RNA sequence: CGCUUCUUCGGCUUAGCUAAGAUC
């Protein structure tokens, strides 16, 4: 039973904290494809 | 399965419009002359059954009317709403003679007991409450369920009160003792609707997984009426054995009670200027003959359905196919 | 009442009429100044 | 585009019709 | 973080207020509308198209 | 959490030793030769000042934690 | 760039009886967290686990029993309630917990697996057979 | 006095403020800056600073639409602007620049490019939001270091008044608490509104009867 | 200019069914469901 | 009097005594919903119904925490309706979106229908609460703009509502008029026009007078007063700017809009940028003098 | 499981967590609606 | 045939409403 538990437990700057850091990674995961057409206009220096 | 009894198709024949919010409740007067209808415009409208003409609009709820029952034995209409009010409307004066206060959140449904002067009401507070119709006293609080109680229905014999809930249970209640003497756990999701068969000792209940039939008084499971995979929030049972189950997506399946065969699948159309998201059915009732089905809609209309007079078995055949 | 006069006057027609009575630089200033972003609270649109 | 630039400068920056004077000529675009 | 200004994500429940579960738990202070009223019950007249007679009335 | 140096018969703070690092010091002991004064910090830490240095900017010239204390 | 992230964001990247009294403070924390917010089932697991960690097995049991009154359909609570008993070698308690779990939620495979596995690891293999037999009586997946 | 010419420090403070407070609470943004109003910060964003405002070179289909629309929609530069997909200031100064090319081409187009229209006369711009900012100077001064320090501060000062004030009671007491506990450690209040949960098991739900005798389990306390 | 934005095909089913718009009451509030 | 007050005080003193001896049981009595509490109660029961639809709609086997995110999408979908922003979430499941859209339209319908009802109260005089009037003006301001944005978009989509026939008819009609009137068209203000400083001073006093009638001033009003004072101190600089604007700009800062609440009917009010008002006000003065 | 992924609601107006920005992406709440509206051809007939 | 270090893959959890609540 200690084995089951123990294996269960082994799991730019744009955040104020680690909670916003995990939130930002969800923004990346869930808007990744949906913003590629925008990101190019973000990367090109606003040209 | 076993042999369906044949039932005629139903066709749309009237669309009454005039509510400005979702029509949440419908009930038919015992003499079949008229039906009431509450809606999210906080107004109860009384309509003539044969001609559809709006007799009267009764205003007095603070917010959405979403239960409405006409008493079988009294000149009273009972209604409850999201404002926690339950109101007795004296139809001999068109005025609110009594209030029943104790609900802590929105009244979801109410049912008026067929032979006692007793009213039962559901709310989001996870209770059904039983009211003395006369003195407004709360004779029982049925604190069994663990999530909002979506439907209630009353009958003269035990269980005098049956209740459905968002905890996915149906409960049968001893109205004398005020304790649930059975719990029917078979639904996977919220049980939003109930109906008792008007001439069989049997009742049905709907949830998005399945409609289930149940032999009373023990409530033992008979059969699923499977395949209507939508948030079913009304059930109406005809005197001859049709049952119908309108759903939140606006589809409207009709079933033979005896076999469970789904003989028709209407899809309702939103009336002009409403979005396709507003197709939903929020309530339905049969008229007392059992030949006009009245449905109350998320598009703010009241639609009425009628058996197709010219259909016959050889025009719309049923085989056997077990 | 000549209802909705100011709501309905077309700025291109107005400009051509203003071109008659006054110097075109003024008439172009006047009609361009009618053609500007309206704002209330969080709501924005161009007056066209 | 210079053809239509020259064309519309004859349409825009003219003095008013109520003054008379000869029309500026335009070009076929 | 702000959290006191939260909605009802949690379910509402009840059935344990004054006079619920035991009739002696009503306090002797009672509300103004709890007075006796409309105590003669009305009933629908005889021959109101009652269900069985209505059924006969095809 | 400031150290104020005061003169006899004088109510005002002639020299103030103040830095963000100051804390409550429950015990202070001075050497009999006046060469050193010792101060104890509640998290089991010691910070030293020299009686002739007057290092009013605050300092940790010599510090020790070899004692097994915990308060 | 000048400032827009590598400074303006980066510059905010950073900026004895005393044990007995600690127990009393923790129960004050847990029990009022419960009073404030039942259905936060993780608080009930943490509270029940914590009483086990302090050796208060009888307290820990009652806490899980009170958790099950709030949500008896939570597979996590039944498993964490079961696992803490078999961590503590309370095999007859653990057996009773599993018999209740499989009685109340017969369709949850996790109880049947964990129960029959426990009864196998503990070398009561005719006990394990009867658990599998009782499972097959539900005509499972 | 308000506005003035824009400085590159201000644009990046604005970018940081916009990418925190959100694209439509400009007053909360403008209180981070000096000199600018909310209306000027808002204007600065949409009129020039916003990404996607198409500051690439113009091209002959843009010029065709610009000259086409300038005939259909004379002076309507806010309605022309969506249709060419460019800011109204870009549309207008392009149109004026294209007329400047077309007008110098009347005759002496080489010197007529140069002897007047080569630059504006140095008058104050009626809306320098439409223009690129002044680059920041070779070293900072009080007018910029102050707002930069205040900007850096506010950008993560997310604690409210209540949290900022009363959480200090931890640090101001806990040292003294351990010191007052140090009296307990070295010299050696009633509560009754509630059950003491450590006295007896609170609201004890007893484990139901089951088929296995629980008393066969012997546990040793930790 | 005011006129309409919305479909007729639903009104084509309105050839087969009694479509009603009913913003007024056929009896006054004092007409009391004849006692 | 005592005949009827006797049972009233018998009840009241009973209630007084009973809570004085029994204590006040009234925890968990049902609070009823009243004037101010309606609008928060609508949001309770909306979000509860939405949440119930979410949990029933999602299939068995989904992490329920997604539901609290859906309630955020609802709140954004409402604000976008309120602010007439088009709302579209690209990855949102279509049953979830279609569910949200229905509730936004129910909130919408209730929100506008209560604006209409409250305004009939304000017209009839059945309400004397300044907060209700100030609330309702906000709603009606949005409902106006929500339809005005439609009207401005429809114009570009539907094209000129006036035919080219009608437009040349009215154009030629004014030419034939103004020709027969011998109307000499108004020139651009000459560089050394004799009357300019008088027309300017007339323009400035029309602007300055709007601040004598007010006890308080704010940053936009202050900047206007600075411009008026600057124009008084150096009018040849002010006139130089004013004339340069009419020659050399055609893109103007955004115009704020507001409504003025005469209880029978709202009047639209606009605030032009102060640097531009001084130019329009001179031009207004110039046009009317010349005409 | 993929059919019932709900994107996080990145908002314009408000966010209590107080930052809600990725430097890689944030501009998204306004969508990608159809630019450069089809101006009706009747404007050409009227103007000319 | 077994143990350990390390990276690496799926998972990795914004506390309502009101006239943006109001104002600069
Ligand atoms: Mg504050």
């Amino acid at each position: 039973v200690h084995g089951q538990v123990k294996r269960r437990e082994q799991y730019p700057i744009d955040y104020i904290n680690e909670k916003n850091k995990k939130f930002n990674k969800k923004l990346d995961k869930y808007y990744g494809k949906y913003t590629e057409d925008i990101k190019d206009d973000l990367e090109r220096g606003t040209a | 399965m076993m042999k369906p009894k044949w039932h005629a198709p139903w066709k749309l024949y009237r669309v009454a419009s005039g509510h400005t919010g979702w029509v949440r409740a419908v009930d038919v007067e015992p003499g079949n002359q008229w039906f009431a209808s509450g809606g999210a415009d906080r107004i109860i409208k009384i309509w003539d059954l044969a001609s559809g003409q709006l007799k009267l609009s009764l205003t007095g709820h603070i917010s959405s009317v979403r239960a409405v029952k006409v008493s079988p034995r009294h000149p009273f209409l009972f209604s409850g709403g999201e404002d926690k009010q339950v109101k007795c409307w004296d139809l001999e004066y068109n005025k609110v003679i009594r209030h029943y206060h104790g609900h802590l959140s929105a009244v979801q449904a109410l049912s008026v007991h067929p032979s006692l002067d007793v009213l039962v009401t559901c709310a989001r507070d996870s209770t059904a409450r039983v009211w003395d119709m006369r003195t407004k006293a709360q004779v029982h609080c049925f604190a069994g369920h663990t999530n909002t109680v979506a439907d209630v229905v009353c009958q003269s014999v035990d269980p005098q009160v049956i209740t459905a809930s968002h905890d996915a249970t149906v409960r049968l209640w001893d109205l004398a003792a005020g304790r649930s003497m059975c719990t029917l756990t078979h639904h996977k999701k919220s049980v939003r609707a109930l109906t008792i068969h008007p001439r069989l000792n049997m009742f049905a209940s709907a949830s998005p997984d399945n409609i289930k039939q149940w032999k009373l008084p023990k409530g033992e499971f008979m059969q699923n009426l499977s395949g209507h995979n939508a948030i079913i929030n009304t059930l109406s049972s005809n005197d001859d054995g049709v049952v119908v189950s309108g759903a939140d997506n606006g589809s409207l399946c009709f079933w033979d009670w005896r076999s469970g065969f789904c003989f028709q699948k209407i899809q309702t159309k939103p009336q002009p200027g409403s979005i396709e998201s507003e197709a939903g059915i929020y309530a339905s009732c049969f008229d007392k003959t059992g030949l006009r089905l009245i449905t109350a809609e998320a598009d703010k209309t009241i639609k009425m359905y009628k058996e197709d007079d010219e259909a016959t078995e050889e025009s719309h055949p049923i085989v056997w196919r077990p | 009442k000549l209802e909705k006069i100011a709501e309905k006057m077309d700025l291109t027609l107005l400009n051509r009429l203003l071109r008659l009575i006054v110097d075109h630089n003024i008439a172009d200033y006047m009609t361009s100044k009618n053609n500007v972003l309206i704002n209330y609270k969080d709501m924005n649109h161009t007056n066209s | 585009v210079q053809l239509e630039l020259e064309n519309l400068m004859a349409l825009q920056n003219t003095e008013s019709a109520l003054k008379g004077g000869l029309n500026t000529p335009l070009h076929e675009s | 973080m702000t959290t006191a200004h939260r909605p009802t994500f949690h379910p509402a429940r009840g059935g344990t207020a004054r006079g619920e579960g035991d009739l002696s738990k009503l306090s002797n202070q009672y509300s103004s509308k709890d007075m006796p009223s409309h105590t003669k019950m009305k009933y629908r007249q005889t021959g109101q198209e009652t269900e069985a007679d209505l059924r006969k009335k095809d | 959490k400031s150290v104020r140096i005061w003169e006899w018969e004088i109510p005002v703070d002639t020299k103030l030793i103040q830095n963000v690092g100051l804390h409550a010091i429950p015990t202070m002991t001075k050497s009999p030769n006046d060469k050193w004064v010792v101060g104890q910090c509640m998290d089991n830490r010691i910070v030293l000042f020299q009686l002739v240095d007057d290092k009013l900017r605050f300092s940790k010239k010599k510090a020790f934690r070899g004692h097994n204390a915990a308060g | 760039q000048i400032t827009a992230e590598q400074l303006l964001r980066e510059a905010k990247e950073r900026e004895p009886d005393e044990l007995k009294e600690y127990q009393r403070k923790k129960r004050k924390e847990f029990e009022d967290g419960i009073r404030k917010n039942r259905m936060q089932l993780a608080n009930w697991i943490k509270y029940g686990k914590w009483e086990e960690s302090i050796g208060e097995i009888q307290r820990a049991r009652s806490v899980f029993e009170r958790a099950l009154d709030v949500d008896h359909r939570s597979i996590s609570i039944w498993l964490q309630y079961a696992e803490m008993e078999m961590r503590c070698k309370q095999i007859n308690h653990a057996r009773n917990v599993f018999d209740r779990a499989i009685t109340i939620m017969p369709r949850a495979m996790q109880f049947w697996l964990k129960y029959s596995y426990m009864e196998e690891v503990i070398e009561n293999i005719p006990g394990a057979r009867q658990i599998f037999e009782r499972w097959i009586e539900w005509e499972p997946p | 006095i308000k506005g003035g010419v824009w400085k590159n420090t201000e644009d990046e403070i604005l970018k940081a403020a916009i990418m925190k407070y959100g694209k439509n609470q400009w007053s909360r943004i403008a209180s981070l800056l000096h000199r600018k109003s909310a209306k000027q910060c808002k204007a600065r964003w949409f009129e020039w600073l916003d990404p996607g405002i198409k500051k690439t070179e113009w091209s002959r289909e843009e010029d065709e639409k610009l000259l086409h629309l300038a005939k259909l929609m004379p002076t309507q530069w806010r309605t022309i602007a969506p249709i060419v997909g460019r800011t109204s200031a870009q549309c207008l100064e392009r149109y004026e620049h294209l007329l400047d090319e077309a007008q110098r081409k009347a005759e002496g187009l080489d010197e007529e490019a140069t002897e007047t229209r080569k630059l504006k006369p140095g008058e104050i711009d009626p809306t320098p939001e439409t223009k690129p900012a002044r680059p920041d100077p070779i070293d900072m001064d009080d007018d910029e270091l102050e707002m930069l320090s205040e900007a850096r501060a506010r950008l993560a000062n997310t604690q409210g008044k209540k949290a900022k004030r009363k959480a200090r009671e931890r640090q101001l007491s806990d040292a003294r608490r351990l010191a007052s506990l140090q009296k307990r450690r070295e010299m050696r209040k009633p509560k009754r509104n509630q059950i003491d949960y450590s006295e007896e098991i609170p609201f004890e739900k007893h484990v139901p009867a089951g088929f296995h005798n629980p008393s066969e389990d012997r546990y040793v306390v930790e | 200019e005011d006129k309409k934005y919305y479909a007729t095909a639903l009104e084509v089913y309105g050839e087969g069914v009694e479509t009603l718009v009913q913003e007024e009451d056929a009896q006054p509030l004092t007409e009391p469901i004849v006692k | 009097f005592l005949r009827g007050i006797t049972p009233l005080l018998e009840r009241w003193l009973g209630n007084l005594l009973s809570r004085q001896f029994e204590g006040r049981h009234s925890k968990g009595v049902a609070k009823t919903v009243t004037k101010q509490r309606v609008e928060s109660h609508f949001d309770l029961e909306l979000r509860a119904a939405v949440m119930h639809d979410i949990l029933d709609m999602m299939p068995d086997g989904i992490k329920q925490n997604k539901a609290r995110v859906i309630l955020q999408h609802l709140s954004e979908a409402w604000r976008c309706w309120k602010a007439n922003i088009p709302w579209k979430v690209p990855g949102l499941p279509t049953p979830v979106e279609n569910m949200i859209l229905r509730y936004v339209k129910a909130k919408a319908d209730w929100w506008t229908n209560s604006a209409h009802y409250n305004r009939e109260r304000v017209r009839r005089g059945a309400t004397v609460d300044k907060t209700v009037c100030k609330k309702n003006l906000g709603r009606l301001t949005r409902l106006y703009l929500k339809s005005e944005q439609e009207r401005q978009h429809n114009y570009l989509k539907d094209g000129p509502y006036i035919s080219a026939e009608e437009a040349v008819a009215i154009y030629t009609t004014t030419v034939h008029w103004l020709e027969s009137r011998r109307f000499s068209p108004i020139p651009f203000p000459p560089l050394s026009y004799k009357h300019d400083t008088k027309l300017l001073i007339l323009a400035l006093e029309r602007l300055k007078e709007s601040y004598s009638v007010k006890n308080r001033l704010n940053q936009s009003q202050r900047e206007e007063l600075a411009l008026i004072e600057q124009a008084y101190d150096n009018p040849h600089e002010a006139l130089s700017r004013i004339k340069r604007h009419m020659l050399t700009q055609r893109a103007f800062k955004e115009v704020g809009i507001e409504f003025m609440d005469l209880y029978t009917h709202l009047i639209p009010v606009y605030d032009i940028e102060p640097l531009e008002k001084v130019t329009d006000a001179y031009l207004d003065q110039y046009l009317w003098y010349e005409a | 499981q993929n059919d019932w992924k709900i994107p996080p609601c990145i908002s314009n107006w408000k966010n209590p967590k107080g930052f809600t920005v990725g430097l890689d992406k944030r501009l998204a709440a306004d969508g990608r609606g159809l630019q450069q509206t089809h101006i009706n051809e009747n404007f050409a007939k009227l103007a000319d």
